[PDB]
RNA sequence: ACCGGCGGACGGCUCAGUAACACGUCGGUAACCUACCCUCGGGAGGGGGAUAACCCCGGGAAACUGGGGCUAAUCCCCCAUAGGCCUGGGGUACUGGAAGGUCCCCAGGCCGAAAGGGAGCCGUAAGGCUCCGCCCGAGGAUGGGCCGGCGGCCGAUUAGGUAGUUGGUGGGGUAACGGCCCACCAAGCCGAAGAUCGGUACGGGCCGUGAGAGCGGGAGCCCGGAGAUGGACACUGAGACACGGGUCC
């Protein structure tokens, strides 16, 4: 699976966009949401990314992500499934209105394949 | 789902046919079976013209007036009987009427715990 | 006591809670005087009124009968026969909205 | 432009359903709710918090929608005090035809406010002086909910109907009384003065016609009811189960 990886640096406000795909790629299906693993250990040549000197064994963790067809991912929701649920805040939905509340298409928390978009942030 | 408008049959026992969809105002709630516990619970409902009313689900004191004008602030121990309902007595549900045992001796409830939150009751002798 | 009718009390005391003379309800409206024609439910009386109605195109009259279904305290316990006076009140069942506070003629 | 406040429940449209407390009229609520408005009596003390807008990177064919950074309030949350509600014991100040009401004193509990905020002058500053505002209590007003007596269609080639059905006792639930709904105890309730069932129909103020008595109609204007493709069901709010808001078939 091809996975378009966003990395926000928390400590700065700026964010970088890579894409990775193969067996780098294959290591991260199957990871949670809130789960963290080292960046070293997938392989990004982060100090060029960026421009700035970091910090060893620095790793990140996962926040979010987009599937192929546009849904986002919920963290509430076990497996890797698409449902189609009635909601009336949070993630997936923008209510615009008081008490408001719609049916909404979104996914699981664990990634899979047809995830598209994979938001992380680095965490030292 | 628990409409309070209007029976659907005539005194005389003709039917009749409804005219109209179900008002809002005109809606009931779901019981509240007043249970005996180890620690209390309540709620609070918002009600019609924006009021409140305190609901209590679990009861583990009550307060207890002799014929004197003073009261005291005891534990439940059980239901020994409730003249509304055949089986309250067995599941241990509190209404206005029963007859709890304390650590002080039994007595009777004269308030209702599912509009009011509180149980009183009156010593017995 | 006086409730506002200025007639003769019961002459002996009742526990319904629901009785005028001697209890919480409050009466306010109509009154009526009619004859019992039933008395079979627990404290519950049938009172049946005559009148008449005027048919305008025949210029002639026609008799009614209106039946009402009244609360009958313990402490006055009207029977079959005689006649009443009855005062509308809140609801109580069902059809009784009227309560007996007076027998004015023994059957 | 965004956050925040008020409004969008009125106004407009149509007459499918409905023979019913739907409508007309006289009464009742001592059995009830009410944001905006009016009068009088009081109060505004001490802390905390996020987030849109904006910056970086986006996903999807679109409808829509993700992560990270930073910020404010008449936005949100705590603590206190005022205040509210329930039950038991006393006292007799109020209104009324009549107190399960209001008022005072003890006692056991539960819930639980607020924005001294904004604008303008005199202010050297100190601080006033108006203007618009925030919270609680008692009453009114406005808009409604509920209840009763009486009044107004056709059919017997429809004669018996009803079994939560009619009433009682004990509860639950509701803004509120009530078989409105439960548990138990009885056998009641309606009917040839037409019950039950079937037909047709929104009701009235009014309109057409006739010497009058009558006979026929009830689209257009006003007052009431109901509906938003058919059938069910919820969120927010003072008020909706909402025509230009939501969910299922
Ligand atoms: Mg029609
Ligand atoms: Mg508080
Ligand atoms: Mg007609
Ligand atoms: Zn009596």
């Amino acid at each position: 699976a091809t996975f378009k990886l966003v990395i926000s640096d928390p400590k700065t406000g700026i964010a970088k966009q890579i894409e990775i795909t193969g067996p780098e790629a294959e290591k991260l299906i199957g990871k949670r949401i809130g789960d963290q693993i080292p960046v070293k250990e997938l392989g990004i040549n982060l100090n060029e990314l960026f421009g700035k000197e970091f910090p060893e064994d620095v790793k990140m963790e996962i926040r979010g992500g987009t599937d192929k067809d546009g849904f986002p991912m919920r963290p509430d929701i076990h497996g890797p499934r698409r449902v189609r649920i009635l909601l009336s805040k949070g993630p997936g939905f923008r209510p615009k209105e008081k008490g408001e509340r719609r049916k909404k298409t979104v996914r699981g928390n664990t990634i899979s394949p047809e995830i598209v978009q994979v938001n992380v942030k680095l965490v030292y | 789902a628990i409409w309070q408008g209007r029976s659907l049959r005539k005194p005389s026992g003709g039917r009749i046919v409804l005219a109209r969809k179900k008002r809002k105002r005109e809606l009931g709630r779901e019981p509240s079976n007043t249970r005996v516990a180890e620690q209390d619970k309540r709620k609070i409902i918002r009600t019609y013209g924006g009021n409140k009313k305190v609901r209590l689900t679990a009861a583990a004191y009550a307060n207890v007036f002799d014929k004197s004008g003073k009261g005291r602030k005891v534990r439940i121990i059980r239901v020994i009987e409730n003249p509304a309902n055949r089986q309250f007595a067995r599941r241990n549900i509190i209404t206005k009427g029963a007859i709890i045992e304390t650590e002080i001796g039994k007595a009777k409830v004269t308030s209702r715990p599912g509009q009011d939150g509180v149980v009183n009751a009156i010593l017995l002798e | 006591r006086d409730i506002g009718l200025r007639i003769q009390p019961p002459a002996e005391k009742c526990d319904d809670p629901k009785c005028p003379w001697h209890g919480h309800l409050k009466i306010h409206g109509r009154v009526f005087e009619g004859i019992v024609v039933s008395d079979k439910p627990r404290k519950t009386v049938t009172v049946e009124r005559q009148y008449y109605h005027y048919l305008k195109k025949y210029e002639r009259y026609e008799l009614r009968r209106s039946r009402i279904h009244a609360h009958n305290p313990p402490c006055i316990n009207a029977k079959v026969g005689d006649r009443v006076l009855i005062a509308e009140t809140r609801p109580l069942s069902k059809t009784k909205h009227f309560v007996v506070v007076a027998v004015l003629e023994r059957a």
